[PDB]
RNA sequence: GCCCGGAUAGCUCAGUUGGUAGAGCAGGGGAUUGAAAAUCCCCGUGUCCUUGGUUCGAUUCCGAGUCCGGGCACCA
C-alpha cells in the first residue's frame, strides 16, 4: 500500500515508502547512519543490500563508528525517491565536498576577467554579494558554483557584472539610434495600411500624413486637396493649414477609430521636451521610454548655458491613448518643466 | 565656464583691490539682489557653483542676471619650478569684485524664496554677503 | 523535517520586487544551383513551470503543489 512499516532496533514503527532497501532504512533515523552503515541484519540473519524490505520487519544495522564511507555503487541502491533525493545529496556532499576545490580555482577564474578586472577587491566580498538572490544557505555554494554547475555560472558571473552605470552605454544606444536609420527603408515598396484616414465618410482615397505637423487625435485633422501627388492631412490648428489660400480644398475627414480594427501601427510622432539639465537625467528620460512600447528614431537634444535642456523625441506611437499615456511617462522625474510636439 | 572669446592679452598684472565699486552698486534689473561686503577674486568655478545653486532651489527661474564677468585672467607656473624664467601660462579666470558690488539678482520671485535663494549661493563665494531689495 | 530562490524563445541569455519580452547564434524567406558553400538580403520565430489568487493589464507580488538548487536539524 505504497509504504512499508518497518521496525527499528528498539521496535518503533518506521513509516517509509515501499520498496526500501536497508540503505533507505538508515536515513529516516539520521543521515550519518547512512554515512556509517556497513551491513544489515533482519531477524537473525544478515540481509544483503540487494534485499528490499517488507511491511512489518525488524531491521538491525551494522554500523561503523566513524570509519567508513560510501561508494558509487550505492547511487542506484536507493529505490524510494525521497530517500534517493537524500542520496542525490548524500554521495554529492562527499564528491562536491572535494569539488569545492575545483570550484574555488574556477569560480575565482571567471571573476577577474569579468568583475575583478575593474573592481580589484582584496579581501573580496563582491563574489559574496550574490548572497541575497541565490539560496546559498552557507558559503559552500558561492565557492563551488562551477564544481557541479547546479548554479550554472556566467549567470552568477553576470550577477558580478550587475553594476550598470551606463552613461556612455546610453550613448552607445544613441549610436543604435544612429544605426536604425533604415526603418524608413520599409516605406518604399508599400506598407501594410488600412483605410485609416477616412475621407469624409468615403474610403479608399489617396491621402498622406502631413509632415508640417503630425496628424494625431488632438485637434481634428483636415485633408487639403493638393494640386496632385497626394492629399495632406494637415492636422488643423497648424500655421500651414490656417494660412490657406483656397479654403475649398480643405476637406473635413475622419481619423477612423470607429472601424473594426484600429490602426495598430501608427508612427512618426516627434515630441518636444523642455527639461532642466542635471546629471543622471538624460539616461532616465530615455529609460522610462525604454521597455515601453515605443520605437525611437531620432535623439536630437541640447542644453543651453543656463542648463534647461531643449531635447526632442522623434519617436513612434500608435494611438492617442498610446500617446497621452506615454506623454505622462516623460514625467517620472519632476525636473522637466514642460513638453510639446 | 563663462569664457571670453578673444582677449587682447593673455596675462595681466594682478591689480590692487582698493576703493568702492565703480558701478553695479544697486540692484535695478531685478528686485532681489546680493551685494558683496568684502573684496577678493571670483572665478568661473565660483560662478558655475553659484549659478547652479540659484536654480536648484527656485525650480523655475525667471531670470538670473549675473552681473560680474571674469575679465582679468591669471597665471601660475607649472609645479615645482624655481623662481624667475617667465610669467607662467594662463590657468583660470578672475572676476574683479570690489566691495558693495551687486553680484546676482532675482527676477520677480517672493522674499521667502529669495532670502533662502541667495543664502544657498553665499556659501559658494569667499565673500560675506547681504540682501538688498530694489530701490 | 525545516526554511530560504531559479522554474524565460530552437538553443544560449536580457527583461526583476509591475510594462507580455529582447539580444546572440541556430534556423527559416527567396535570388542560384542537383542541393550545398560562396555572393544578395529578410525574419523573432515565446503554455514566461503549472495550479490558483486580492484585478481597473502581471514574466515578477502571494499561497498552493510539483521541481531544481541549498544548508541546518533530527543516531534506534
Amino acid at each position: 500500500s505504497d509504504m512499508v512499516y518497518v521496525f527499528t532496533p528498539k521496535g518503533d514503527v518506521i513509516e517509509l515508502p515501499s520498496g526500501s532497501v536497508p540503505i533507505d532504512f538508515s536515513y529516516r533515523i539520521h543521515s550519518e547512519i547512512g554515512n556509517k552503515t556497513i551491513g544489515a541484519k533482519v531477524n537473525g540473519k544478515m540481509v544483503t543490500l540487494d534485499h528490499k524490505l517488507r511491511t512489518g520487519d525488524i531491521v538491525e544495522i551494522l554500523t561503523s563508528k566513524h570509519s567508513y564511507g560510501p561508494s558509487q555503487d550505492w547511487v542506484k541502491l536507493a529505490q524510494t525517491s525521497q530517500a534517493k533525493h537524500k542520496i542525490r545529496q548524500f554521495f554529492k556532499k562527499q564528491r562536491r565536498e572535494e569539488n569545492v576545490e575545483k570550484g574555488r580555482e574556477l569560480v575565482e577564474k571567471e571573476i577577474k576577467n569579468l568583475d575583478f578586472e575593474l573592481k580589484d577587491v582584496l579581501t573580496p566580498e563582491n563574489i559574496q554579494k550574490v548572497a541575497d538572490k541565490f539560496n546559498f544557505s552557507n558559503e559552500e555554494d558561492m565557492y563551488a558554483a562551477v564544481g557541479y554547475n547546479g548554479i550554472t555560472a556566467l549567470q552568477v558571473a553576470n550577477r558580478l557584472t550587475e553594476k550598470e552605470r551606463k552613461q556612455r552605454d546610453q550613448e552607445e544606444q544613441e549610436k543604435i539610434v544612429q544605426e536604425v536609420t533604415g526603418e524608413p527603408k520599409p516605406y518604399p515598396q508599400g506598407r501594410k495600411r488600412e483605410a485609416g484616414v477616412r475621407v469624409k465618410g468615403i474610403d479608399n482615397l489617396l491621402v498622406r500624413l502631413s509632415k508640417c505637423c503630425n496628424p494625431v487625435p488632438g485637434d481634428d485633422i483636415v485633408g487639403f486637396i493638393t494640386k496632385g501627388r497626394g492629399v495632406s492631412v494637415h492636422r488643423e490648428d497648424c500655421p500651414n493649414v490656417k494660412t490657406n489660400e483656397a479654403q475649398e480644398r480643405l476637406i473635413p475627414v475622419e481619423w477612423e477609430h470607429e472601424s473594426q480594427v484600429q490602426k495598430r501601427k501608427e508612427y512618426n510622432v516627434e515630441i518636444e521636451i523642455l527639461g532642466y539639465d542635471r546629471r543622471g537625467l538624460l539616461n532616465e528620460v530615455l529609460q522610462a521610454v525604454n521597455e515601453t512600447k515605443t520605437n525611437i528614431s531620432s535623439v536630437s537634444g541640447k542644453s543651453d548655458r543656463n542648463k534647461v535642456a531643449t531635447i526632442h523625441m522623434a519617436i513612434f506611437i500608435q494611438n492617442i491613448n498610446h500617446l497621452h499615456k506615454v506623454v505622462e511617462r516623460i514625467k517620472q522625474i519632476r525636473d522637466i518643466y514642460s513638453v510639446r510636439r | 565656464m563663462l569664457l571670453p572669446k578673444r582677449v587682447k592679452y593673455r596675462r595681466e598684472h594682478r591689480g590692487k583691490m582698493r576703493g568702492r565699486a565703480k558701478g553695479g552698486t544697486e540692484v535695478h534689473f531685478g528686485e532681489f539682489g546680493i551685494q558683496a561686503l568684502e573684496a577678493s577674486w571670483i572665478t568661473n568655478r565660483q560662478i558655475e557653483a553659484a549659478r547652479i545653486a540659484m536654480t536648484r532651489y527656485m525650480k523655475r527661474g525667471g531670470k538670473v542676471w549675473i552681473k560680474i564677468f571674469p575679465s582679468k585672467p591669471y597665471t601660475a607656473k607649472p609645479l615645482e619650478v624655481r623662481m624667475g624664467s617667465g610669467k607662467g601660462a594662463p590657468e583660470g579666470w578672475v572676476a574683479v569684485v570690489k566691495p558693495g558690488k551687486v553680484l546676482f539678482e532675482i527676477s520677480g520671485v517672493s522674499e521667502e524664496v529669495a532670502r533662502e535663494a541667495l543664502r544657498l549661493a553665499s556659501h559658494k563665494l569667499p565673500i560675506k554677503t547681504k540682501f538688498v531689495k530694489r530701490e
